[PDB]
């Protein structure tokens, strides 16, 4: 997808945008077999001839311009392509329309949308998105994604305790090894900054962890608070936009 | 004990053979009256052993250095014994190196000294330790202006 | 590179300094790539600095373990080496063996004397009441016969 | 404060102190509190369902913009903010 984008000067999410279009429409179209068909010419010796005998690369590629220019006059962002792969999108018809008058004055009439609002516009997507979408793959996306952080900070906690029991156990043992030794610089000057120089890694140890459990406060009051998603909410955010 | 600087005593089966380094008197060797060093600085300690070992038998062995040095690197206090001939604590010792030598940088009138450490003795160092004239202890210091 | 560098040094110098090196890839897709290798720059410097800093003085031993610690070994399957492998001469695909850690036996005609590194006892000659060694390493193996 | 104020086109002591002026109006906000907040998401696996699971990032992002917006709009330096940043200021009110 990058080495496409940079070949146009197009971006590289358009590309995979347009390219997963057309893995829909004309369904021979695969990115697989347009590398397989690439690679089965430009071998050892490539030429001009090996393109004329291969005519489904002149058919994939000429089509592949189609959309790129219908891209580019439609001046589709990537969230915009991402908005209409959605697996119904517009509801019309399925996911990926083919390009018929119909698409290219939907695209017109989005585009208008577009003029007309005055707000930002990822605010437009994330509105018309919930909109195609059902508000119940979103909400347990949405408990996924934040049990997954409950999760990760649980699991920092329960990573830092064992290093913290770890140079706890060294120093009560550095501790238990000091006896008397009446020489006290030659010999008894060695454990004490063993020791000390520990300290402030307990110190430390817990420092983090004072600010971890911050987090997992964080977290679990942001988490239970995800109930108020009634529907009606949507055309209020329409009225806001 | 002779004193604290310099004694010969066993707290365990592992016995202390310390030494001052001021009661060496290496001040004395290069003196005034001849007009050179300002300081003196420790570059290397080696340590020989005119002890039986026979074919294979190993002395092992420890030196430290007791007093106050903010400049000495890391870990080069320590140094250990294996052969019982001219040995350091290194392989294949060498001046020329981007590293520093164990004990390179003490000055001769510290009021350190060197321990000499052996492991335990009730172990197997007995038959080792009785046969036993002295430790050699082959100095190398820089004198510098 | 980068990673093995930091998987090599994280042999030497521990890994509760290593930590923050290599946690994220520079690289971001949304861009062109830009400014990545100045991550690995980073991350490089990082990484020399805690090489340069925390680089310790090793402290060498020369251990010499002959095999006349079969006779020794374990006290309940001891033998002696040299009238054994006389026994192994002939009479073909035999075993004597003293444990499945250390044996002396021949599956073909190739002899296998085993030996286990446990079993030497490496870590009763620089013991517990002075206080070194967190780690031991083996740096180099070699045999006389 | 420097990677803040050169993510969007400022300058330094202009985000330090819009930051400050913010530490007192909205006193739920601390700049500890965002910097804890940004390490909570952004894990090993980030996405943006994490941003709209945890709302007071999106509280006091647009929160910081507003700010940014009435800088932007007075055109204010770094001591026409620290003159308002004076433990009471112009003296109608407290500081900030």
């Amino acid at each position: 997808y990058r080495s496409l984008a940079n070949g146009f000067h197009l971006k590289a999410n358009v590309v995979a945008g347009l390219v997963n279009w057309l893995a829909k429409n004309d369904s021979e179209f695969t990115l697989e077999r347009f590398w397989q068909n690439i690679s089965m010419t430009f071998a050892e010796e490539p030429s001009l001839h090996q393109l004329e005998v291969h005519q489904p690369l002149l058919i994939q590629c000429q089509k592949l311009s189609q959309y790129v220019l219908i891209a580019q006059w439609a001046e589709l962002s990537e969230q915009e392509i991402a908005l209409i792969l959605l697996p119904n999108g517009i509801d019309n018809r399925g996911s990926a329309p083919s390009p018929s008058i119909t698409l290219l004055k939907l695209l017109s009439e989005f585009k208008l949308c577009q003029q007309e609002a005055k707000v930002s516009q990822s605010e437009l997507f994330d509105i018309m998105q919930q909109l195609i979408t059902d508000t119940n793959e979103k909400q347990e996306k949405l408990r996924n994604s934040a049990d997954k952080v409950i999760r990760s900070i649980a699991k920092s906690i329960g990573s830092i305790n064992n290093s913290m029991d770890d140079i706890d156990s060294t120093i009560s043992i550095r501790n238990g090894s000091a006896t008397l030794f009446p020489p006290e610089h030659p010999m008894y000057k060695a454990l004490k900054l063993e020791v000390s120089n520990l300290e402030k890694s307990k110190i430390q140890l817990e420092g983090k962890k004072k600010e971890e459990e911050i987090k997992l406060e964080q977290a679990k009051d942001n988490i239970q608070s995800l109930i108020n998603n009634w529907d009606s909410e949507i055309i209020i955010r329409l009225a806001d936009a | 004990t002779g004193n604290e600087q310099d004694f010969v005593e066993l707290k365990n089966s592992t016995l202390i053979a310390s030494l001052s380094i001021k009661g060496l008197n290496l001040v004395e060797d290069y003196p005034e009256t001849m007009h050179l060093g300002d300081i003196r600085r420790i570059k290397q300690i080696s340590v020989s052993l005119p002890a039986l070992l026979g074919p294979y038998q190993d002395v092992q062995a420890t030196l430290d250095y007791a007093g106050e040095n903010t400049h000495l690197a890391k870990g080069c206090t320590a140094l250990a014994i294996s052969r019982g001939m001219n040995d350091s604590g290194q392989f294949q010792l060498d001046f020329n190196d981007g590293k520093y030598l164990p004990f390179e940088g003490i000055d001769i009138s510290d009021k350190g000294t060197l321990v000499l450490r052996f492991p335990n003795a009730t172990s197997k160092q007995k038959l080792l330790l009785q046969s036993l004239s002295d430790i050699i202890l082959h100095i190398r210091y820089t004198i510098r202006s | 590179l980068c990673l093995m560098a930091k998987a090599v040094l994280e042999k030497e110098v521990d890994k509760a300094k290593t930590d923050g090196l290599f946690i994220r890839s520079g690289w971001n897709d949304l861009y062109q790539g830009l400014l990545a290798g100045e991550d690995l720059q980073l991350n490089l410097q990082k990484l020399e600095n805690v090489w340069l800093m925390e680089e310790q003085r090793a402290l060498e031993v020369e251990r010499t373990v002959s095999l006349a610690q079969h006779y020794q070994q374990l006290s309940d399957h001891k033998f002696n080496l040299a009238e054994i492998v006389t026994g192994y001469m002939a009479q073909d695909k035999d075993q004597k063996t003293g444990n499945e850690q250390d044996f002396v036996e021949l599956k073909n005609s190739t002899l296998i004397a085993s030996l286990s590194i446990k079993g030497l006892n490496l870590v009763e000659d620089y013991p517990e009441t002075m206080h070194l060694g967190d780690i031991r390493r083996i740096k180099q193996i070699s045999v006389s016969l």
